[PDB]
């Protein structure tokens, strides 16, 4: 079926890197881009970059330039998303979002999404 | 060490026993027993300051070449051992000045 | 033995038409064709692509020059060919007129930039599909084409040995000469002249009164973050950082550096992987650089 | 125009330290190089290594770098220091200047030069003979 499955994170310091992976099934993973975006809790949507898996060729938003790196792996149909030098306020959800399925052409907007997974961060234990 | 036997009157042509691999810069320099070495020629065209316009530099142009220092009108001053000197870009630096020859005059 | 590098001399075992004797030799590989396997720490090296994939040779019968192909319809077809010097992309189209075929096409692969293309005519062109959308490659079209000369001064040779019976595999055996890096350069004076008038343009769509701005590829590959192209039978790969790196409000050439690959991996697919034969003596190659796309 | 005249104690035992100045005689240093060269009867020139404003110290990679060449610019002077020496190495030292010069082939933005030095003007230099007696 198409779906997109994530793998949960544990807290992290600040200054450090976190990764996050986004895999997929089902339709042909070469075919069409995948978007991030995230969301603090208890405010609005903020979108954040997208990459294209058939040729790595990656654009994200100002507000992460130069701290974000997406790449992709398509031998086995995986993605992945890095972020280091972190911060407090960077405390949220992602997720990973596609186009599979609609009748029009455009790249927006997207529908079917993923579990996701909340990533907060801790100054001291 | 190497000699070379030429009566005066003749041109001889010395040449330097390493060849070069491609840009190339070749100086040469001349010894006496006893005497201060001075050199002739340095890259490969151009003349200092007190030698006569006898020595001819050998240009290195559409490389291929090769490099080697005349004799033209020998005196009895031209009678001493003779250093060459090179430096290219695929060897790096240089440090030894390498094997030398020996010009010996007939009458 | 270049003191403190592109390319190194690798030496391996090869069989022979006799399946008993096994020869030694050695060649020249570029820097972008190797990949280590030890890593602990010492050099055992091997080639990139037979670790995913098989590989095929290219016998140099054949050569890869783009020649003009037309394309003809049918008997019971025609074709339409539209004369609007205001051609938005997308409309009717006033005058319009009815050809036998096409003329010649030059289908040369380029990558940021295109090649050998069509002249506008007395202004540039800025097509898109949806502007107001970032998920839809820019097309920009000069309407005077700019000279560009790419040059790999070196002196290569083609060493030739076997490798079965009836076989040949050729290899750049020996560099002679002055080991240099392959570069290409681009007039200054009528590139800033051709920014200022693509810029001029662009304003249209985006108010009066704004600020543009250029900036380098974001990355994450090494085909579609360079400029890649073809010439005299090699493929370059020559850094574009050096033009848009400039900003814009209300004789002195530029030089790009390139890199040469040879085992590439074209037309994007799995279980293929063609290998380029060396061109022998120097390559020169100069083009019209008109086109653009832009994210 | 410029004359350097150097000085040694000539006869020393063994392992101990030898040092031979070349004074310099006419116009005040400020661009040219220094260097010092060693003959052995039987052998050619040696160019032991060369002396800048940058406090820079390299020898050939065969003599052991167990030399120091030094300037002292309050008596104008160079001296060079060579200890643990063998009585097989009697030779006469000269105390000469050269000048650098680069060669361009490729372009300049990526660094497709090179330096050379040149001896222009020379010394006169002495033979020293060491020997533990
Ligand atoms: C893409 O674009 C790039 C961008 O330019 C191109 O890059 C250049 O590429 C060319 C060739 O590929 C390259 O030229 C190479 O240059 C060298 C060196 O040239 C220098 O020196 C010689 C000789 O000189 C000395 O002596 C004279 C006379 O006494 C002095 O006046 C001079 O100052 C020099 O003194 C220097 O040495 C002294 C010690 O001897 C020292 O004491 C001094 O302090 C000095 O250091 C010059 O003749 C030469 O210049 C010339 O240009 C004139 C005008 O055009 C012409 O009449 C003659 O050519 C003249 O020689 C230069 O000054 C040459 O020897 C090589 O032959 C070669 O030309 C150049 O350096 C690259 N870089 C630049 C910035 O230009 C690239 O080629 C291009 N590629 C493609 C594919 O398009
Ligand atoms: C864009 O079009 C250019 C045509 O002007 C083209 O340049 C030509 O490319 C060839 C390929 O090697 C060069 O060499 C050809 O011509 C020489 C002439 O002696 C032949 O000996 C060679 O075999 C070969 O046929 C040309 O010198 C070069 N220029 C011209 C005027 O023909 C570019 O290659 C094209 N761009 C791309 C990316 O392909
Ligand atoms: C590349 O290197 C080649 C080998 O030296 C060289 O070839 C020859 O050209 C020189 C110069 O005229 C001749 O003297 C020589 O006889 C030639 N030999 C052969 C086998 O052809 C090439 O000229 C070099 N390439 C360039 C562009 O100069
Ligand atoms: C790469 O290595 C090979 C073998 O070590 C080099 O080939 C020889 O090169 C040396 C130069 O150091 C010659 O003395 C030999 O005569 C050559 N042949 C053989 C059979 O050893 C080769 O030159 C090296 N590549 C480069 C660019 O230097
Ligand atoms: C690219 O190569 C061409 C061909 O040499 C250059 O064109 C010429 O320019 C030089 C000096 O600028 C003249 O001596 C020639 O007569 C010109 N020939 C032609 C046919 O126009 C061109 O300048 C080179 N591009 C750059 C940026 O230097
Ligand atoms: C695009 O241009 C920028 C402009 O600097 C390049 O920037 C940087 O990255 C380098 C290595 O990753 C660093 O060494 C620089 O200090 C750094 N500079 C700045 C201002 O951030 C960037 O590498 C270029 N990208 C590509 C793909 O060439
Ligand atoms: C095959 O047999 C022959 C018999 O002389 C022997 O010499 C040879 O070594 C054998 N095969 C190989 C390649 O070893
Ligand atoms: C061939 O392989 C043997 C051992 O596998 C190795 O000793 C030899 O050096 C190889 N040949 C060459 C030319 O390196
Ligand atoms: C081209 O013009 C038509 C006419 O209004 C317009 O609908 C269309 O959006 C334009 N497209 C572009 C790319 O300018
Ligand atoms: C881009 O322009 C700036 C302007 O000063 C310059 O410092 C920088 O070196 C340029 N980048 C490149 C890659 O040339
Ligand atoms: C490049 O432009 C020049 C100038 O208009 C033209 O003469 C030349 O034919 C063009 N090159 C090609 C391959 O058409």
């Amino acid at each position: 079926q198409v779906q997109l499955v994530q793998s949960g994170a544990e807290v992290k310091k600040p200054g450090a890197s976190v990764k996050v992976s986004c895999k997929a099934s089902g339709y042909t993973f070469t075919g069409y881009y995948m978007h991030w975006v995230r969301q603090a809790p208890g405010q609005g949507l903020e979108w954040m970059g997208w990459i294209n898996p058939n040729s790595g060729g990656t654009n994200y938003a100002q507000k992460f330039q130069g701290r974000v790196t997406m790449t992709r792996d398509t031998s086995i149909s995986t993605a992945y998303m890095e972020l280091s030098r972190l911060r407090s306020d960077d405390t949220a959800v992602y997720y990973c979002a596609t186009q599979v399925k609609l009748d029009s052409s455009a790249g927006y907007p997207f529908d079917i999404w993923g579990q996701g997974t909340m990533v907060t961060v801790s100054s001291a234990s | 060490v190497r000699p070379l036997s030429v009566a005066l009157g003749e041109t001889a042509r010395i040449s330097c026993g390493r060849q070069a691999l491609g840009s190339r810069a070749v100086q040469w320099y001349q010894h006496r027993p006893g005497q201060a070495p001075i050199l002739l020629i340095y890259n490969n065209q151009d003349r200092p300051s007190g030698i006569p316009e006898r020595f001819s530099g050998t240009p290195d142009i559409n490389f291929g070449t090769r490099a080697t220092l005349t004799i033209s009108g020998v005196e009895a001053g031209d009678e001493a051992d003779y250093y060459c000197h090179m430096w290219d870009s695929r060897s790096g630096f240089s440090w030894s000045f390498g094997g030398a020859t020996r010009l010996t005059v007939l009458g | 033995n270049i003191t403190d590098g592109e390319l190194k001399n690798c030496s391996f075992n090869m069989t022979t038409e006799l399946r008993d004797k096994r020869q030694k030799v050695h060649a020249l590989f570029y820097k972008l064709d190797i990949v280590p396997i030890n890593e602990n720490q010492n050099t055992s090296y091997r080639l990139i692509n037979c670790n995913t994939a098989a590989i095929t040779q290219a016998c140099p019968k054949v050569s890869f020059e783009p020649i003009p192909i037309h394309y003809c319809a049918p008997a019971g077809f025609a074709i339409l060919k539209c004369k609007d010097k205001k051609f938005n992309g997308t409309g009717p189209c006033p005058s319009v007129s009815t050809v036998q075929c096409t003329h010649g096409i030059k289908p040369v692969v380029s990558t940021q930039l295109l090649l050998n293309g069509s002249l506008a005519e007395e202004e540039v062109m800025i097509r898109s599909e949806d502007i107001r959308n970032n998920a839809k490659n820019i097309l920009v079209q000069f309407n005077t084409p700019v000279q560009i000369n790419c040059t790999r001064p070196n002196n290569n040779t083609r060493k030739s040995i076997r490798i079965g019976p009836g076989q040949w595999f050729y290899a750049t055996g020996d560099i002679i000469g002055d080991i240099r890096q392959a570069h290409c350069n681009v007039s200054k004076a009528t590139w800033n002249e051709t920014l200022g008038k693509v810029v001029k343009q662009l304003r249209k769509h985006f108010g009066n009164n704004t600020i543009i701005r250029f900036a380098n590829s974001s990355g994450g590959d090494l085909e579609v973050t360079t400029h890649s192209f073809n010439c005299g039978g090699e493929f370059f790969y020559c850094d574009t950082s050096g033009l848009f790196n400039s900003t814009w409000i209300s004789n002195d050439s530029i030089t790009l550096p390139c890199r040469i690959k040879q085992i590439i991996n074209m037309w994007q697919r799995i279980g293929q992987a063609m290998y380029a034969p060396p061109i022998q003596g120097v390559i020169r190659c100069v083009s019209n650089i008109t086109g653009l796309i832009l994210t | 125009q410029v004359q350097l005249q150097e000085s040694g104690p000539g006869l020393v035992k063994p392992s101990e330290t030898l040092s031979v100045t070349c004074s310099v005689s006419g116009d005040s240093m400020n661009n040219y190089y220094w260097t010092w060269i060693r003959q052995s009867p039987g052998k050619g020139l040696e160019w032991i290594g060369y002396i800048s404003d940058r406090e820079s110290a390299t020898y050939n990679p065969s003599l052991n770098s167990r030399v120091v060449i030094s300037r002292d610019t309050s008596k104008n002077q160079l001296s060079l220091k060579l200890n643990s020496v063998t009585p097989a190495d009697t030779a006469v030292y000269y105390c000469a200047t050269a000048r650098r010069g680069q060669r361009i082939y490729g372009v300049v933005s990526f660094g497709e030069f090179f330096y050379y030095y040149s001896m222009d003007v020379w010394g006169k230099g002495t033979t020293v003979t060491v020997s533990s007696a």
